């Protein structure tokens, strides 16, 4: 999403990742945990990264 | 209902055009926007979106232990849901408890 | 002294009396001597329907077209200038071919590196290096804690031969017979003793 | 109490396990990776393989796990230190670490070697439109010297023809022309055929010097749209019931394709669909998990090669039964793993270190050979044709005079 003067060559070297985080011991720690899995399982989170 | 933390500028939460026009969270819109609709209709809750003051992610400063941007406004229990780019990192899951990422 | 590598000494590798002639394979210059006889008697059929193309004038006009340089006869009847036509044809590719594969092996064989540190032997893998069984040098690489090291240690201890050698004598006379194959690792002045 | 499973790079016996089994035994990366949790949580675990020999799932009607889920929810085992394709029903019922390893699926081609060089390649060195230009200008250039030459010396066409044929073919010519503006066209002739020679000389020695080898196939939707090349899955599984359950544009393409095509694309087991791959030369893709098809692409013989990025992301975890005391104290670990750039480590050497064949060495591997018969015989078609059709006309011609 900028004009192609640029490149990404070659894999990524090492590994991260993001969280929908909740703070520590709250309610919303189970629900969201299985939230976020089962959009991934679904490709929601696939179908929303090759929109943006 | 909850208050959620969101950082800005990036790919993922934007500033929509005609911004002062639309009101609430529909006056910004974004890829981590859209999904934290979907983890609404999964965990059942109407939010109000809420963009963190500082604009930081969070680390504890050397010299007092406090945590600022969007990590800090969960610890001090000031909003709940952290719908945003958070690297899952140790420093951060001591303090804080994380999901499974969305994105590696 | 040190640890030092010892590889086959390269042979002087005196080229052959018709090595000139190795940028094309032996059947493509038995075919063209095999299809300039056909070209030749060819040329004559067809001139000879009933001047000057006899069959030894053809067979010299023929000679000439294959080496680029062409004779003052040349055919004059739309079926003697088709088989003229063809071979120029067939031999404008097979001596343009012959020049493009000569300067393939000599710029290939230019480009020749031989195994001269520890790094390149550890890179390269044409090439198996094998220790003495127990000694200073193998436990040296059990215990070297460096990249490189650790890399032809993890590469000598599995091989599908056994790359380590029982006893020094045997160890020269494996890199003799292996020909390039087998580059023992021995210290530095048995290694100058050797190979003076 | 930690299970484990059987697969060659994550959990392998020793070179003869009869002699040595057990804990102080075993070995794999899962193996090393249970060590280094117990040097940063130090405890008490004896490794016990799995009895069933495989992952979770739970039966429709019986409504039971098994393997790494029935050891696990049924407190018959403490921990699950092995690879876990992290999901929604297993952590429902297991509590999981952070993914200690992030992967997909991979498509796993055959590695590309040089092909029989085909007949008519000795016009490789020039494009086609190059070659069609070069016929072109040849009946312009005689053409013109005929116009010229019949404005203002014999030079007819049948003539011109030749002269210009002769003059391109570097063979001498018979006669040259005498006027000017026939000179000029003979001199631009000859200037264009002697650059296009030099240029077809130069380029094919190139071709014959450094070689490159290109991939038929690059990324997956490039796949879906060649179809060319037959990709087919394993028979059932999570590789293979993601494709059913994909609404992408791409991927149900990939799977409606291989939904309806003969023969069966999909294969029994893993063995054989790399088997299939490393036997058929071009027309067979495997779709596999990264893992694996990263690991097979370094065994010997090496002749398979992973192309393409990761289709879709999933994560291998540590799992642990949810009342665990212990399912707090490998969350912290694995991560600190992770940070440290010490499981990096540990895969690194266990793949490339453990490794049957090395790409930093050999890769160019420059070997040049005599150029057989098989890389000309398609000029020796051409010759033979040429003498063929020369007698016919000359036949021709003769009955056609005769009467
Ligand atoms: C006796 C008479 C001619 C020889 C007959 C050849 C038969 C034996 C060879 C069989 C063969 O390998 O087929 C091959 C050649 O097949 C051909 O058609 C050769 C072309 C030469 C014919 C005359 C050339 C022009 C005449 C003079 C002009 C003045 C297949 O060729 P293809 O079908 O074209 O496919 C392309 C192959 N490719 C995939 C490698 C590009
Ligand atoms: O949790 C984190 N989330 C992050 C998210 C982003 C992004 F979303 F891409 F903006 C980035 N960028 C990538 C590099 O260019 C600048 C912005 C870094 C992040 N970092 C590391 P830091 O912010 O550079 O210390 C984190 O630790
Ligand atoms: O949790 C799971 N983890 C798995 C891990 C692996 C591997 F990592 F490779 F060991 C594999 N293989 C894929 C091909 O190579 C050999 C076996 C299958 C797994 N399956 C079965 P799936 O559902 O068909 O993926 C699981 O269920
Ligand atoms: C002197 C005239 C020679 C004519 C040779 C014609 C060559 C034809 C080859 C066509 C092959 C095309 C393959 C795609």
């Amino acid at each position: 999403r900028k004009p192609c003067d640029t490149m990404k060559v070659g894999g990524n070297l090492d590994s991260k990742g993001y969280g929908a985080a909740t703070p520590k011991g709250s309610a919303l720690r189970a629900p969201v945990n299985l939230a976020v899995l089962k959009l991934a399982e679904q490709g929601a989170l696939d179908k929303l990264k090759a929109k943006w | 209902t909850a208050v959620v933390t969101t950082i800005l500028e990036d790919p993922y939460v934007m500033a929509k055009k005609n911004a002062a026009a639309a009101e609430g969270n529909a006056a910004y819109e974004g890829y981590c926007v859209a999904l934290a609709a979907e983890i609404a209709k999964h965990a059942a809750y109407a939010y109000a979106a809420a963009i963190v003051a500082d604009g930081k992610y969070g680390a504890r400063d050397a010299a007092t232990k406090a945590w600022n941007g969007m990590v800090g406004e969960l610890v001090y229990g000031a909003a709940d849901a952290a719908a945003a780019p958070l690297t899952i990192t140790l420093v951060r899951e001591e303090v804080i408890d994380f999901s499974k990422p969305f994105m590696s | 002294l040190g640890i030092s590598i010892m590889i086959k000494k390269p042979q002087k590798s005196k080229p052959g009396v018709f090595s000139f002639l190795d940028p094309l394979a032996y059947e493509i210059w038995m075919c063209i001597v095999f299809a300039y006889i056909g070209v030749s008697v060819v040329l004559f059929l067809v001139s000879r329907f009933s001047n000057e193309f006899g069959i030894f004038n053809s067979l010299w006009f023929s000679l000439g077209a294959f080496m680029q340089q062409g004779c003052d006869i040349s055919p004059r009847s739309l079926s003697g200038r088709i088989v003229g036509g063809v071979w120029w044809f067939f031999t404008l590719i097979i001596i343009s071919s012959y020049t493009a594969n000569l300067a393939a092996f000599l710029t290939v064989e230019r480009m020749v590196s031989p195994i001269e540190s520890a790094e390149d032997l550890a890179k390269q893998t044409e090439i198996a290096y094998g220790t003495l069984a127990a000694g200073s040098t193998k436990e040296f690489f059990r215990r070297s804690k460096i990249a490189v090291a650790a890399k032809m240690w993890a590469y000598m201890a599995s091989a599908e031969p056994s790359v380590f050698a029982a006893t020094t004598a045997a160890g020269a006379a494996r890199v003799r017979k292996a020909k390039g194959k087998a580059a023992a690792l021995l210290e530095s002045t048995m290694n100058e003793y050797i190979e003076q | 109490v930690v299970t484990t499973i059987l697969e060659s790079p994550y959990v392998m016996m020793k070179k003869n396990h009869e002699m040595l089994e057990g804990n102080e035994r075993y070995e794999g990366y899962c193996v090393d990776l249970a060590a280094e949790i117990a040097k940063h949580c130090g405890f008490k675990y004896k490794l016990t393989i799995v009895g069933d020999g495989k992952y979770g799932a739970r039966d429709a009607d019986t409504k039971i796990w098994n393997g790494m889920v029935g050891e696990l929810v049924y407190g018959k085992a403490d921990i699950a230190i092995a690879p876990l394709t992290i999901t929604l029903v297993r952590e429902e019922v297991i509590d999981f670490s952070k993914p200690f390893m992030s992967l997909g699926i991979s498509i796993m081609i055959k590695k590309p070697q040089k092909s029989k060089p085909g007949v008519f390649s000795f016009l490789d060195p020039l494009a086609y439109e190059i070659w069609m230009c070069i016929v072109f200008a040849y009946i312009g250039v005689s053409v013109v010297l005929f116009l010229v030459s019949r404005f203002s010396n014999e030079f007819g066409i049948f003539n011109s023809l030749w002269f210009s044929l002769g003059a391109f073919m570097r063979q001498g010519c018979d006669i040259s022309p005498r006027s000017l503006s026939g000179r000029i066209v003979g001199g631009v002739w000859w200037f264009f055929t002697l650059i296009i020679i030099s240029s077809y000389t130069a380029n094919l020695a190139a071709f014959l010097t450094v070689e490159r080898m290109v991939s038929p196939i690059e990324s997956a939707e490039d796949l879906s749209k060649q179809t060319e090349i037959a990709y087919g899955t394993l028979d059932s599984g999570s590789t293979k019931e993601f494709f059913r359950r994909s609404k992408i544009a791409v991927f149900d393409k990939m799977w409606t394709y291989m939904r309806s095509a003969e023969p069966s694309v999909f294969v029994r087991t893993t063995a054989e669909g790399v088997a299939r791959v490393r036997k058929s030369k071009g027309k067979y893709a495997y779709l596999l998990e990264s893992t694996m098809n990263e690991y097979i692409e370094q065994r010997k013989p090496c002749d398979t090669m992973k192309v393409g990025g990761n289709l879709d992301s999933k994560g291998y975890g540590i799992a642990t039964p949810k009342g665990s005391s212990l399912g707090n104290a490998v969350n912290l670990a694995v991560l600190k793993l992770n940070e440290e750039g010490l499981l990096d480590k540990l895969k690194n050497k266990w793949w490339y270190d453990k490794g049957e064949c090395g790409s930093g060495g050999g890769d160019s591997k420059e070997k040049t050979s005599a150029l057989s018969l098989s890389n000309v015989a398609g000029v020796f078609y051409i010759l033979v044709g040429g003498l063929g059709l020369a007698m016919l006309v000359a036949l021709i011609e003769f009955c056609y005079k005769s009467r």
